[PDB]
């Protein structure tokens, strides 16, 4: 027997309390006697295991958490969300492969919010240092997607930039990213305009921030 | 009172070796199965491997990125269970969780000798797998230029190892504050940012410093971030 490749579908899955939660979970080949099972993992915990063989749940588990599914094919589904239910929830076979699922996380759900952009420059000490970090932050926005575009001198930048993003804020269920852009500082006295291009769901139009090289 | 407690995790170069050990208590040890789990930075989960209990043979099932390099072992005698890490690299680098597992709660009919059973976890720790050394961050500001609301923050830049800890006026604004989580650079160093937005018309009435603390290089750090002086 050889190894299964197991896909978690969908990625995320936004949802509001009280509505009915249905994860899916996929695989390559038939899991041996159904040996499917579903844990739940909240930010900074081990995981909690909620259902064993497909559709067997473990010992204090609500009755809101249910499993079924076969061979190829598997589904956790929660019947009323509260609270507390908002996390990640994995799925691992152990029949003949022991491998975990990519997993799936499940959002609050609330109004769609556009992003707040600003954009920081480096200091003048960092460009002593002999390095240019600028700064790309988007702000209280919702839903998750969003994409940040580096233009230099209208030149996409690709591969010098790294993204941050925070969990939902208790308070407005938002979220916020930081992209910062690596330069040298040969290469960032090179060029004048630097400018972040933020492309979001509750945005009309791609919204550009940028500013000129010593002004 | 069943109980996972995991050691041995820390910070080791790559090529280096580590055993983790992992105590149980509150639980018959000899006849559940027993799983090393890690669990990269911000990634998903990952089956490291398995042992079987004596009664099943003992025997080992290891995931392919850790095949050759990992080694499971147990000493029933002082119910422990042991992660052999060979050959590490910097993928390696994880919370390692041990577990009875689901094969142990499943093959035990539910719940329970003694009188029960539950599925346990341990709390984790922590393997760092980087040639790196300790080294304080620089902080910088980022300041604002503005409308109603204002954004200013602190870049804390190529530090290691994790953790920093960023508040803001000795703790005393709490409000608007965004950390967001570190990233590891390339140059094997971290950086991390912190940010808060604040009404425009309090930025020449109250200040607002950014407190950094490095402890694993006694470093402390508080930098007042202010609009750039446009002179």
């Amino acid at each position: 027997v050889h190894e299964i490749v197991l896909t978690q579908s969908p990625g995320t899955l936004s949802l509001s309390p009280g509505e009915r939660a249905t994860l899916s979970c996929r695989a390559s080949q038939s899991v041996s006697s159904s040996y499917l099972a579903w844990y739940q993992q909240k930010p900074g915990q081990a995981p909690r295991l909620l259902i064993y063989g497909a559709s067997s749940r473990a010992t204090g588990i609500p009755d809101r958490f249910s499993g079924s599914g076969s061979g190829t094919d598997f589904t956790l589904t929660i019947s009323r969300l509260e609270p507390e239910d908002f996390a990640v929830y994995y799925c691992q076979q152990y029949g003949s492969s022991f491998t975990f699922g990519p997993g799936t996380k499940v959002d609050i759900k609330r109004t769609v919010a556009a992003p707040s952009v600003f954009i920081f420059p480096p200091s003048d000490e960092q460009l002593k240092s002999g390095t240019a970090s600028v700064v790309c932050l988007l702000n209280n926005f919702y839903p998750r997607e969003a994409k940040v575009q580096w233009k230099v001198d209208n030149a996409l930048q690709s591969g010098n930039s790294q993204e941050s993003v925070t969990e939902q804020d208790s308070k407005d269920s938002t979220y916020s990213l930081s992209s910062t852009l690596t330069l040298s500082k040969a290469d960032y006295e090179k060029h004048k305009v630097y400018a972040c291009e933020v492309t979001h769901q509750g945005l009309s139009s791609p919204v550009t921030k940028s500013f000129n090289r010593g002004e | 009172e069943v109980q996972l407690v995991e050691s041995g995790g820390g910070l080791v170069k790559p090529g280096g070796s580590l055993r983790l050990s992992c105590a149980a208590s509150g639980f018959t040890f000899s006849n559940a199965w027993m799983s090393w789990v890690r669990q990269a930075p911000g990634k998903g989960l990952e089956w490291v491997g398995r042992i079987k209990s004596k009664t099943d043979g003992g025997t080992t099932d290891y995931a392919a990125p850790v095949k050759g390099r990992f080694t499971i072992s147990r000493d029933d005698s002082k119910n422990t269970l042991y992660l052999q890490m060979n050959s590490l690299k910097t993928e390696d680098t994880a919370v390692y969780y041990c577990t009875t597992g689901v094969e142990t709660y499943d093959f035990w009919s539910g719940y329970d000798y003694d009188y029960y059973f539950r599925d346990v976890w341990g709390k984790g720790t922590t393997v760092t797998v980087s040639s790196a050394s300790t080294k304080g961050p620089s902080v910088f500001p980022l300041a604002p230029s503005s409308g109603g609301t204002a954004a200013l923050g602190c870049l804390v830049k190529d530090y290691f190892p994790e953790p920093v800890t960023v508040s803001w006026n000795s703790g005393a604004l709490t409000s608007g504050v965004h950390t967001f989580p570190a990233v590891l650079q390339s140059s094997g160093l971290y950086s991390l940012s912190s940010v808060v937005t604040v009404p425009s018309s309090s930025l020449g009435t109250q200040t607002y410093i950014c407190n950094v603390n490095h402890k694993p290089s006694n470093t402390k750090v508080d930098k007042r971030v202010e609009p750039k002086s446009c002179d």
